[PDB]
């Protein structure tokens, strides 16, 4: 009977020549560090605890590629912090001294750049999950302010 | 006087649209960053209240509000240079006075009109080469 | 004492006459079906897996109608595949011999025209769930590149 | 003395005129249905064990209604099997011929049309519990990957 | 290389002699209201559910003040309603007897000639949320068709 | 080998000069209320039933602040309860005469104006846990509807 | 009616290995509202807000690596790097404009020809980070601060 004007949906995706696939819910995830006190980063080097992500692969073979490996690229903090990434929330109230670092299966910092892969794991005939993390560095000594931001990556198989 | 004049530099000068990519047209009617240009009429009298800016020239085959291109051994084809207004609103080519739009001017000072050029894919894909083109602008006064 | 100049906000709605009112989540929404190898996708035919998402509709009447029915509309990727929608064209670097196709709660694919309505679900008072999917298929072999596409359903109540 | 900012907290709920209301850890729970061999899952018709999940109302009063039935909704795999839901994950490796069934109290599959209840249970005042069991349905012969689904239930009373 | 022709980049800001900064998601932000029935808005006062919608102040020092209010400014739909704000044109047909009605944490509608504040908000050090909700008001019989609005707000700082 | 485009991350957080920092599950979090019944809900001034959840500091400091409080901010539902928050989901079918009621450590309804602040709990070093309430408050005769609230949190350290 | 003057064009399409995407081609990036207090003297900045241009339909066959180049105008000399803010009815910012970084969080020369740092490009869809802050070249008036620079890619 009646008929209503209703509404829209959009779909977003991409395909890929490539020995797996990014999950969908990995493809676009927020990461939710919580909250740090100025004392926890308060001089040059300290780092606060770290929050575990991770990124699914999906429909792997294991006859294309046995190994995988994931690049970030973001804004460094700066050209002395290559593997710090700066805060980029707004025009005000962002944190100062302070940006996030992301670290590898092997507990090491990956530099922003999309050219230095991190530990290449091995994959399965099917899902695979590469475990990440996600901690603060203060570059100084922290102020407090909203600390939010934001890396791009891509997958490299083998 | 509601005539103005066109000065040294707007008697004859070039519009520089720089190097574009051959993969930015994916499809008939994929345009370009638009590039500024602008003619300078100086001096003026105290009577000129607007002027229409037409412009002509060779016209493409396949889009008759396009600019044509010269037809080399080494020029791009499928392409056609598209002339925008100051509020980026397409401006025909070889377009009668009546279809163009008046533009406000202020009498006794020497008044700066801005218009845009990019390019617009008539085909595709775009082949490679160089842009070279020339237009004739006529003024409307009023 | 200070006053300061803020800022703006857009309100965006629809009043209908109807018997079940869109809700705003559903009005616009953005469904992320992820990345796909051109493996799954290397023949006419071949279809990826199928991402979920669903349509509600808040304060339904079962008074003036006890049923619903979505139809989408679209682009068609060619004349053959009416019920495979397009791929956005608006720039460079998009996936071919590739489309997406939109399944009612029937498992069937839709056909985008905006005239040809999905399953009739039977509604209740209060808030309705209607199930959909969405998935790629494949008009030819594929090749790598984006895969985003956009489809805006209407509501028929009987 | 130093006041900081927390954070956000969203509250779902939903007010009905029924006679029981569903519970907080029911309206939306997550069911964990292991992993199968595909040899189980061989040929058309075949199908895994069943583990189970149960809805509870909270709040009865039979002397408003004394039975209660429950009817889902979702994706069918195909027009075929309508009782068999389809599999969602993303939008690559997911399982290939496999479903996912949902039995009533009868050990009955549940066509997921929104309208078809399961058998009707005798409530008594205070908490009731509704059991339904889920197990996967073959649909020809099951090829390796995820075999996530989804449904929405409707709760009728008698 | 190859040198070509990127495009162009325009920022847009304000600097402003206040205790906050109003955040860049809040400057110029989209409340989806959704959708509305013509049977929820039937006579005059009648009013449809609220949605909520958030201003953030980041930077904020307390030192300089302490509370903060917001007065917004739109076209009223009619002179006897000033507290409510008329709809936008649309070519395929706007609704007619409706607006829109802001209101503030009391839950009390605000005067829309950018005069009127709405109730203050006692501010902490740094990230400043203040909620507001939008509602659809019926100054008569509502008719079918697009409601969409717009309002400039700007904030007092106490 | 082969390298493809992955996806984006986000990350978001706060740096904060406070004794305690709050945990990444409860700066954003849901709390699932369940369903209630307009039976229960008949008259100004009825309760429903309550459902608990926490908010957890970190990393707490005693030799800073020994006392912590919470402070919540939201769209009260009317100028005489200041105390229950206003329903916000959509611009149809939400609850008609009832809102969220949130209840500190003792029991005790909270003014929801970011200005006055629960009971005050003693702290001790490391994981902090505090304990809070949420039921349904009706100020009239309910309706049927869905009935979510949002509400934004202030922590004070003595 | 007047015959007036001829305009030139010249220009050339090349095989460039990527095409801005058509968000990024013209793209406002909403840097928000800062206050007087925080830009009060030289050399003080707000924070960042970070922007992307995003380049489709890559080839690493033709180029490996990507760069890009913004023009602006320069607020003074010796300010090549902050960008200039536009002028408002109303009024707009004194001693701001805006300051375009880079991924490696440096300040890029607003030369028209100063190019950014190089990214490595993957077949497909590559997107290259920016950020944008307020630099302050003395006490900082109320107003509008809006802005606008052109960019160049250079595939190399």
């Amino acid at each position: 009977a009646t008929t209503v004007n209703g509404g829209t949906v959009h779909f977003k995706g991409e395909v890929v020549n490539a020995a797996c696939a990014v999950d969908a819910g990995s493809v676009d995830q927020t990461v939710q560090l919580g909250q740090v006190r100025t004392a926890s980063l308060a001089q040059e080097g300290a780092t606060s605890s770290a929050v575990g992500f991770n990124i699914q692969l999906n429909d792997c073979d294991t006859n294309v590629a046995s190994k995988a490996a994931v690049a970030f690229l973001g804004t460094a903090i700066d050209a002395g912090h290559t593997n710090v990434l700066a805060l980029q929330s707004s025009a005000a109230g962002s944190a100062t001294n302070v940006g996030v670092q992301i670290l590898d299966r092997t507990g090491a910092a990956l530099t922003l750049d999309g050219a230095t892969f991190s530990s290449e794991t091995t994959l399965n005939n099917g899902t695979n999950t590469i475990p990440f993390q996600a901690r603060y560095f203060a570059t100084g000594a922290a102020t407090p302010g909203a600390a939010n931001a934001d890396a791009t990556f891509k997958v490299q198989y083998q | 006087d509601n005539g103005c004049s066109v000065a040294a530099e707007s008697t004859n000068f070039t519009v520089d649209l720089m190097e574009n990519a051959a993969k930015q047209f994916n499809n008939i009617g994929a345009t370009t960053p638009v590039v500024p240009f602008r003619i300078l009429l100086s001096p003026c009298g105290n009577a000129v209240s607007a002027v229409k800016v037409g412009f002509t020239g060779v016209a493409d085959s396949h889009n008759a509000n396009l600019l044509a291109l010269e037809n080399t051994v080494s020029a791009a084809s499928g392409l056609g240079i598209q002339l925008l207004n100051e509020q980026q609103n397409q401006i025909p080519l070889n377009a009668p006075s009546s279809a163009l739009s008046w533009t406000t001017l202020t009498p006794g000072k020497p008044n700066t009109l801005n218009f845009y050029a990019r390019l617009m894919a008539t085909q595709v894909p775009v082949t490679a080469g160089h842009i070279n083109a020339t237009a004739t602008f006529t003024l409307e006064y009023q």
